[PDB]
């Protein structure tokens, strides 16, 4: 998780060999790349929606 | 704010307003549907108050507000342990009914104990609020924002002789010009991540407003998110 964070959007836990799990928060899934995050709510929190 | 700028509607939709026995007395964040965090200042006594969602100029009618009752007020358990010192200026506010989120009202993201403060050493924060547009000056109609820089412990320290505790942080510039103000405490002090917002801080204190040389003081939300987390449950 050292560099960028391990490449996570949101979080990083650092796991084993070398490797991370990337999480969110609350509202929010990991995305299949297994790196960012995506709406699994109509109105996740932290997002501006009103454009 | 002082300094700042007119926020956009929907712009900071966790945004809330504290009214009582005087109008926009403070601001707030949503939790969730049924819980705001603020500064516990904002909020000694129990005598009513109502919290006002999805507002932007509070002389007008906008037709995003949502108006709850406040039915319950925690202030943290070691709010005024200490006379008159803010440590732990933090509190919640439980609502009588559910706010309905919408792109008005949504709540602000919460991190754990360690991105929270990781978030917060990104230097760089946007408070907001209805408080004064200049020191002992009048309140903002439509809410204000600003972007502060955070302040290096040190130099927050020789700015002031009130104590800063390690519930606190420093955060403005160096020319001063810009700074939170009265009527603006309990707001968000918010980091943005990549397009999602966090909360780093509660707007708590100063030493009159954008002094050059004085800082905006906010309570440190990184050691507060367990009870946070803990008091907002939903089930
Ligand atoms: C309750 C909040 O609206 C308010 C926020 C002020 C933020 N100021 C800056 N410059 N960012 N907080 C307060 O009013 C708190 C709680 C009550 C006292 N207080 C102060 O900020 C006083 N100004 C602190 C003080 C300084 C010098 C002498 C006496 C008191
Ligand atoms: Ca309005």
């Amino acid at each position: 998780c050292n560099i960028k964070n391990g490449r996570c959007e949101q979080f990083c836990k650092n796991s084993a060999d070398n490797k991370v799990v990337c999480s969110c928060t609350e509202g929010y899934r990991l995305a299949e790349n297994q790196k960012s995050c995506e709406p699994a709510v109509p109105f996740p929190c932290g997002r501006v929606s009103v454009s | 704010i002082v300094g700042g700028e007119d926020a956009k509607p929907g712009q900071f939709p966790w945004q809330v307003v504290l009214n009582g026995k005087v109008d926009a007395f403070c601001g707030g964040s949503i939790v969730n549907e049924k819980w705001i965090v603020t500064a516990a200042h904002c909020v000694e006594t129990g005598v009513k108050i109502t919290v006002v969602a999805g507002e932007h100029n509070i002389e007008e009618t906008e037709h995003t507000e949502q108006k709850r009752n406040v039915i319950r007020i925690i202030p943290h358990h070691n709010y005024n342990a200490a006379i008159n010192t803010y440590n732990h200026d933090i509190a919640l506010l439980e609502l009588d009914e559910p706010l309905v989120l919408n792109s008005y009202v949504t709540p602000i993201c919460i991190a754990d104990k360690e991105y929270t403060n990781i978030f917060l050493k990104f230097g760089s924060g946007y408070v907001s609020g209805w408080g004064r547009v200049f020191h002992k000056g009048r309140s903002a109609l439509v809410l204000q924002y600003l972007r502060v820089p955070l302040v290096d412990r040190a130099t927050c320290l020789r700015s002031t002789k009130f104590t800063i505790t390690n519930n606190m942080f420093c955060a403005g510039f160096h020319e001063g010009g810009r700074d939170s103000c009265q009527g603006d405490s309990g707001g968000p002090h918010v980091t943005e991540v990549e397009g999602t917002s966090f909360l780093t801080g509660v707007i708590s204190w100063g030493e009159e407003c954008a002094m050059k040389g004085k800082y905006g003081i906010y309570t440190k939300v990184s050691r507060y998110v367990n009870w946070i987390k803990e008091k907002t449950k939903l089930t």
